[PDB]
DNA sequence: ACCTTATTTGCATAC
DNA sequence: TGTATGCAAATAAGG
């Protein structure tokens, strides 16, 4: 159980205690990756300490971070796909495909995947995300 | 300098924002 | 399946 | 050289 009051104080306390232990934000995530299956990023740790994550996202991460800090203070020390980086050339081709066909078919997605040497699901997700972006930018 | 249009996804409501709203409400409630 | 809407995250990069 | 952040891939949850 947690409350906004407790979360505000843990983020303050966590940053203070981690720096004294000598861990950087990225090191915390990498240690989290060994302790817990999912490897967390420096970006996520910075957002947790800045209270710039959702209430439930923070409530979920707090116990995992608390165990690491207490376990690491005790003893001295020191299922999610990796984000695919789409190079500028691949992105420009995909944007061109989005113009001529806004919603590609699975067969069209498969061809584009072979053309740009990318996995199909990534292309499918890219078009899904791209469509949502168009909706937000142009209400 | 010209304002850009924010492109991307944002946390709809951050804990930071929720905390700020409480303090605003608490200020009015404390007075009343 | 994969469309949708709605969040969770993380590269890349500016500080 | 760490930390903050824009932009957006990955995921979750309904049709």
């Amino acid at each position: 159980p947690s409350d906004l009051e407790e979360l505000e104080k843990f983020a303050k306390t966590f940053k203070q205690r981690r720096i004294k232990l000598g861990f950087t934000q990225g090191d915390v995530g990498l240690a989290m990756g060994k302790l817990y299956g999912n490897d967390f990023s420096q970006t996520t740790i910075s957002r947790f300490e800045a209270l710039n994550l959702s209430f439930k996202n923070m409530c979920k991460l707090k116990p995992l971070l608390e165990k690491w800090l207490n376990d690491a203070e005790s003893s001295p020390s020191d299922k999610r796909k990796k984000r695919t980086s789409i190079e500028t050339n691949i992105r420009l081709t995909l944007e061109k495909r989005f113009q001529d066909n806004p919603k590609p078919s699975s067969e069209e997605i498969s061809m584009i995947a072979e053309q740009l040497s990318m996995e199909k699901e990534v292309v499918r997700v890219w078009f899904c995300n791209r469509r949502q972006k168009e909706k937000r930018i142009n209400c | 300098e010209k304002p850009k249009v924010y492109q991307g996804v944002r946390v709809k409501i951050t804990v930071k924002e929720l905390l700020q709203q409480r303090r605003a409400h608490q200020a009015a409630s404390g007075g009343t």
